[PDB]
């Protein structure tokens, strides 16, 4: 029972990602998330390289 | 009797909530199980008065 | 009887017992005090 998809999608992922079997990338579990700074997150995870 | 068919006012009225921003009704041991119809008729009452 | 319907009155879990379930039921007593505050501090 969960509200909706990515309630499941997101429970699921950060309980793959505890075992840490498998690495999953912080810009997915940002996407995944319900939250309310998810633009400034993936704009922020998402900068390139520094220009030096 | 009456003791008897009353519920448990200790081990009650406790909210837990989840990654994924819903809040389950903790139950924790027995006694919530008689209330569980009650707090169900609350919160559709409540679903009902936020869609309005 | 009396004892009883007071929120606090033995083994020392019964007196525990009693008292969460004298705060459970002292909720809504809270929780008119509560009320009444926000309303003062709204005015």
């Amino acid at each position: 029972d969960a509200p909706t998809i990515a309630a499941e999608e997101f429970e699921q992922l950060m309980k793959l990602a505890s075992t840490g079997i498998v690495p999953i990338p912080p810009d997915v579990l940002i996407e995944a998330s319900s939250l309310r700074n998810k633009p400034k997150l993936l704009e922020m995870l998402k900068q390139g390289p520094s220009q030096e | 009797e009456i003791d008897l068919l009353g519920p448990n006012a200790a081990l009650g009225g406790k909210a837990e909530g989840q990654m994924s921003g819903r809040a389950i009704l903790a139950q924790q041991q027995g006694g919530m199980t008689e209330a569980a119809t009650y707090l169900d008729r609350i919160r559709a009452l409540s679903i009902a008065v936020y869609r309005s």
